[PDB]
RNA sequence: GACGGAGCCAGCGAGAAACUCCGUCGUGCUGGGGAUUCAACGAGGAAUUCCUAGUAAGCGCAAGUCAUCAGCUUGCGUUGAUUACGUCCCUGCCCUUUGUACACACCG
């Protein structure tokens, strides 16, 4: 405040148990969980289970129901993933 | 008689092998006095 | 405006005096200009040459510009040298390169560093361009590789320190392009080449140019500045001339 | 009913020309061809070829190169006498392009009674072609209004220029009959051959 | 920072590298790019609002940039500043590109056409003047000086009609018909002009 | 650094940055009671804003752009003695 | 669906306005198919809307009543 | 005194200083008339201010212009610049501002180099 | 005779060959009817156009 | 005496140039 | 455009021209060319280099301030344009193919 008043063109002014009221707010009809994205309440990650694949298409991939050339490609996909991380 | 200054030098072939001596040399240790992000 | 840049180099003088004063303290970094953007900007270049240049200068200058990857070549009709860095700064280049010659042979080579300088000149010679090279082709613009060899002196570091920061950071690295600048009685021979990881070695190939530089001239300041306090200059009629070394 | 502003006759300290004082009533370019009754024929080359705002000398200073289509602002008859200084030889001098064009328009209106702006503007919407055609051999397309206008200022004075090279004939009046030519639509404006090739060619390859 | 008014959070926080000061702003309409001015800094910083990047800076002003505005059809950017100048940007395309127009004195206020057609500057001298973008000359002008009315300080010593402490409209902009401009500052007065004739509609205390 | 900061500071750094003081380096004023009565008259303006307060300290941005007024009598002066009133500047 | 999105609204952009009529023809025919429509009905629907807003002028043009 | 104002115009390196008074309208360039400026060709460039506003305010005033530096066209649109410049001034100072506006919306309105200064400043068009 | 056509339309990424612009044009005498055009010269939004031929369709010329 | 020139402040006033 | 008159406008730096007005000449290697009296040269092949605004180009003036330069180098001013300022179609060079990116929207 002091470095300010002085170094102001114009008026600065002075900058200022029991229950308390909340004098102001981040509005009261809005809920909280409404706020909140989709993605932040929930959002697809690795497998739970070690036999299956869930990419973050939302899609999981059971590795046995995988023919041999899918298993192929999804290896070498990982492998690029990881590659460059 | 005197000379003031260098010489300018000639860069004849047996300075030039060794220069690519040289060069050949860094490459082959990896070492570049490069800038890098910081 | 005027009052700004008057200011400014008044701040940048006690500076460098604060900083030569340490480093003097220190014999007994990057420099100052740099510090504030090394490896956090890429460099902006500018390269341009004397009025009516000759056929050969204007090639020279390009082949200058492919050099350096974010360099720019502007025409240097009517543009005084005022004029020219007032225009440099507002667009917020680094460094300018201005180039002179002889009959079409390149002569000398000055850079200056904005907004406050350095400014360094250079004395070209055996000066091989490209074009005299049939069907070589086209260069490579990657970030290169930089090979600093014989810098050992106070000043070498800082020619260092200016011609280092004319580059963009952070090559990646199997970048197969390198430039090397080799310090031979203060006679820096300049020289690129593109190379091949073999099995058993290296190899590298010369794309060109060859030519050697010498500083003979560094000054604290914009090139335009003809009453800015010098650094340090090249002392020919001193009687040691003939055998003293500097970088 | 009448409106005065001025009650009393202006003298000046300085004598001024009765000529002078003519203009003052209207702008008029060299003080001699008024813009008033200029219109363009065609709808196509209307907002490219500019003679709405009048003007007493071709120069102008104006800075028309920043943008892509500041020329079409420019004045037409400016737009000419700049195309007009070429051949390196006459490089940097375009009062010279500003006599020149004055004696070409004297000798329009000593040929034709008709303004010869308006001849301008006329052989300028005669001499820009429609289509063309472009290497792929060729293919045929159109052309935009303001590469027609280009043209048509191009090789008017070109046409000009080659007709005069070698010739007794001067520039003014080897400028003048190429634009007489061009307004009346006849062939031997040369402008008006190439344009008749152009198009006939991009017809071929249609 | 860029705020949600659905959601009430704030998503996204833009800075400089070097914590630049920052004191006007604007938006384009596409809602992906953001352009800041400074007082101290000279050159206009933009960011990406989808990654919150420094796309670039925007330089060519020799004086602090004192506002900014996107156009909101045109997309174009008209910037101002104590320069006495004004510059056109067209950072959208493939090549860019900057347009500078002079003006008689120190530009305070700027206010954007919403058709992107035109563009209204209000100087230290007291005057409203109109450009036209697209060819970048100017349209028309008003006086402000004498219609604006600056009550005597109890502190100065010098009268009111002497006085030169505020004849300026340090904010304006049009309004939505596109034929008014609401005009204010460091004074008493709100004047309410029409801009195609140049003339005051009414002033209000 | 802190260390400097706890006795860098001083009384004199701060009337360093007073206006009155300032402009006297700018050398606006002969002396600094010249400057407090020009202030007061109010012929000294900081950026777009008018200042009449001797005590105000310029920071250091708006110390490039520290000027006289316009409109002053006194820049009337300064043209004139050097032969450059333009009166379209109204200055 | 092998288009890219990227270049869907420009693909769809260049499109001639007879041969939109008969896009049109084919949005019809996808019609009665109405398990391929469920399958990929919404990217039907957004060309669809992006076409009829390019060409509206023409749209409203044409009398067939057939159309 | 007699009332009167002084200005300025720019071009190039070219710059005329006018120097506007009451009077019974005389015009002098460098100490001559107007009608002998050279080159004659562009002497109506030199005649547009006067002519567009009409001889009728110039009436009433004294006028003279001495312009130095830069080539003849340069000298003829400082010329130019600094009687539009000088007239608009004049009729501040000393006559109604009414007038004052219309004057500078007429010159504005037909060319705003008039009463600018048409400043070529470079700019390097490649970005970099 | 010849027809005038308003250009409504600048085309990108047309991938036509350089120099040449794609552009969409409406017919003056029938607001309706459009045709797409190939163009060389520098061509914006609201120029008009004339025509030879009003019934050949512009086809991407690489 | 040409840095003097150079940073020369366009504001300085001084009452001796008043005559 | 050549020639004869007239008219005139700059900025660098301390051991003017181009140009404008009026006249002559006249498509003839001529009143162009100026080498050694009156030559080659009448616009330049295959090819090839560069270039977007005070820019290309014309014009003159000044200083040789430790490298280089001696009718060559740098600097100063004067005169001052056409075309394009859009494209990845060809060529060449790069970047991405874990949103990672704080909402919405879009993507998958």
């Amino acid at each position: 405040y002091k470095l300010d008043v002085l170094s102001s063109v114009h008026f600065v002014p002075k900058p200022a148990e029991t229950p308390t009221i909340s004098m102001e707010d981040a509005p009261l009809y809005m809920s909280n969980a409404s706020s909140l994205a989709p993605q932040e309440i929930y959002n697809v990650g690795k497998a739970e289970k070690d036999g299956e694949i869930r990419l973050k298409n939302g899609v999981a991939m059971s590795k046995e129901e995988l023919t041999r050339e899918d298993k192929n490609r999804l290896r070498r996909a990982l492998k690029r993933k990881r590659s460059k991380a | 008689f005197d000379r003031t200054a260098k010489p300018v030098p000639v860069i004849t072939s047996e300075v030039t092998e060794s220069l690519e001596d040289m060069i050949r040399r860094r490459i082959q240790d990896s070492n570049f006095d490069d800038l890098q992000r910081r | 405006m005027l009052r700004r840049q008057a200011r400014e180099r008044r701040e940048y003088l006690y500076r460098k005096a604060q900083e030569l004063q340490d480093s003097q303290l220190q014999q007994k970094q990057v420099d100052d200009e740099y510090a504030a953007t090394s490896g956090i900007m890429d460099p902006r270049i500018i390269v341009t040459t004397s009025r009516d240049p000759s056929t050969r200068l204007s090639q020279f200058a390009k082949e200058i510009k492919l050099l350096f990857p974010n360099a720019v070549r502007l025409n240097r009709g009517n543009y005084v040298m005022p004029n020219l860095v007032d225009a440099c700064k507002k667009s917020g280049t680094t460094d300018l390169v201005v180039l002179h010659e002889h009959r079409g042979v390149p002569t000398s080579l000055t850079i200056s560093h904005f907004p406050h300088g350095p400014t360094a000149q250079f004395s070209l010679h055996n000066v091989v361009m490209r074009h005299d090279i049939i069907n070589a082709g086209n260069q490579s613009e990657v970030n290169p590789h930089l090979i600093f060899d014989n810098f050992t002196t106070a000043l070498g570091k800082r020619v260092v320190c200016i011609l280092k920061h004319l580059f963009n950071a952070g090559p990646k690295k199997d970048s197969e392009r390198v430039i090397t600048f080799a310090n031979r009685g203060d006679f820096i021979s300049v020289r690129q080449h593109v190379y091949v990881r073999t099995r058993e070695g290296v190899e590298i190939a010369e794309v060109g140019p060859r030519f050697e530089m010498r500083l003979f001239e560094l000054r604290l300041g914009t090139l335009e500045n003809k009453d800015a306090d010098v650094e340090w200059q090249l002392r020919r009629f001193i009687r040691t001339a003939n055998k003293k070394d500097y970088l | 009913f009448e409106v005065v502003e001025e009650f009393t006759p202006v003298v000046l300290a300085t004598p001024i020309p009765e000529e002078v004082q003519q203009a003052q009533t209207e702008i008029k370019l060299f003080n001699k061809w008024s813009f008033e009754e200029v219109e363009v024929k065609d709808a196509s080359l209307v907002d490219y070829v500019q003679v709405r705002q009048p003007i007493f000398v071709a120069h102008t200073a104006g800075r028309y190169a920043n943008k892509r289509f500041r020329k079409a602002q420019c004045p037409i008859i400016e737009r000419l006498t700049n195309s007009l200084m070429m051949n390196g030889r006459n490089n940097g001098k375009k009062l010279k392009a500003v006599r020149i064009i004055k004696h070409t328009l004297d000798i329009i209106n000593v040929l034709t009674d008709q303004n010869p702006i308006q001849v301008v503007v006329d052989a300028i919407t005669n001499t820009g072609p429609r289509e063309d055609t472009t290497r792929v051999r060729r293919q045929a397309v159109d052309v935009s209004p303001l590469r027609r206008v280009n043209q048509a200022i191009a090789l008017l004075t070109i046409g000009a220029r080659e007709a005069a090279f070698r010739n007794i004939k001067t520039i003014a009046e080897t400028l003048a009959e190429e634009l007489i030519n061009a307004a009346k639509g006849s062939s031997t404006s040369y402008a008006i051959k190439k344009k008749d090739e152009l198009e006939r060619v991009a017809k071929s390859n249609r | 920072r860029a705020w949600d008014l659905i959601r009430y959070r704030n998503f996204r926080t833009f800075t400089g590298t070097e914590r630049i000061q920052f004191n006007c702003l604007a938006v384009d309409p596409s809602g992906e790019v953001v352009c800041a001015g400074s007082l101290d800094n000279f050159d206009i910083h933009v960011w990406s609002v989808q990654t919150g990047q420094l796309l670039d800076a925007l330089s060519g002003h020799e004086g602090p940039v004192s506002c900014l505005s996107f156009s909101q059809e045109n997309s174009v950017l008209a910037s101002a500043s104590w320069d006495k100048t004004i510059r056109i940007w067209s950072i959208f395309g493939r090549s860019q590109q900057v347009e500078p127009i002079e003006v008689y004195s120190d530009v305070l206020a700027l206010s954007m056409r919403p058709d992107g057609k035109e563009v209204a500057v209000s100087t230290l001298k007291g005057q409203i003047s109109i450009f036209n973008i697209e060819d970048a000359k100017q349209v028309g002008n008003i006086d402000c000086r004498k219609d604006i009315i600056s009550g005597r300080f109890n502190q100065d010593r010098f009268t009111a009609k002497n006085s030169e402490r505020s004849k300026f409209f340090t904010t304006i902009h049009y309004s939505f018909d596109g034929m008014a401009i609401v005009a204010g500052g460091n004074n008493n007065s709100i004047c309410l002009y029409d801009v195609p004739n140049e003339v005051l509609l009414k002033r209000f205390i | 650094k802190i260390s400097d900061l706890e006795n860098k500071v001083t009384v004199s750094a701060i009337c360093r940055r007073r206006l009155p003081v300032i402009m006297h380096r700018l050398k606006m004023a002969e002396t600094i009671q010249d400057a407090v009565k020009f202030i007061e008259q109010g012929h000294v303006r900081v950026g777009p804003n008018l200042i009449n307060d001797p005590a105000y300290l310029v920071t250091r941005n708006m110390e490039d752009y520290v000027t006289w007024v316009d409109n002053s009598k006194i820049k009337k002066t300064l043209l004139r003695y050097r032969n450059q009133i333009d009166d379209f500047d109204f200055s | 669906l092998r288009i890219r999105m990227s270049q869907l609204e420009d693909a769809l952009m260049v499109m001639p306005f007879s041969y939109v009529l008969k896009f049109l023809k084919f949005i019809d025919t996808v019609m009665q198919n109405k398990t391929l429509l469920h399958s990929h009905l919404p990217l039907i629907c957004k060309n669809l809307f992006f076409i009829i807003k390019f060409n509206h002028k023409e749209l409203v043009s044409q009398k067939n009543e057939e159309l | 005194a007699v009332p009167s104002v002084q200005t300025f115009g720019k071009k190039k390196s070219a710059t005329a200083v006018a120097h506007v008074k009451a009077g019974k309208g005389l015009i002098k360039v460098n100490g001559s008339p107007i009608t002998l400026v050279e080159p004659e060709i562009l002497r109506f460039k030199v005649y547009e201010p006067l002519l567009l506003v009409g001889l009728d305010k110039f009436s009433n005033i004294d006028i003279r212009v001495r312009v130095t530096g830069g080539g003849h066209v340069s000298q003829v649109y400082a010329i130019r610049q600094a009687i539009a410049k000088g007239l608009v001034a004049y009729h501040q100072k000393y006559v109604d501002e009414q007038s004052k506006n219309e004057l500078k919306k007429a010159f504005t309105s037909y060319d705003r180099t008039l009463l600018i200064a048409d400043s070529r400043r470079p700019e390097p068009k490649k970005f970099g | 005779p010849v027809t005038l056509a308003k250009v409504i339309k600048v085309l990108g990424r047309t991938g036509s060959r350089g120099g040449v612009t794609q552009v969409r044009v409406e017919f003056l005498e029938d607001t309706s009817r459009t045709i797409v055009r190939n163009v060389k010269g520098p061509v914006r939004e609201n120029d008009i156009l004339v025509l030879m031929e009003s019934e050949r369709e512009a086809r991407r010329l690489r | 005496l040409r840095e003097k020139a150079k940073e020369r402040n366009p504001d300085e006033y001084y009452h001796a140039m008043h005559s």
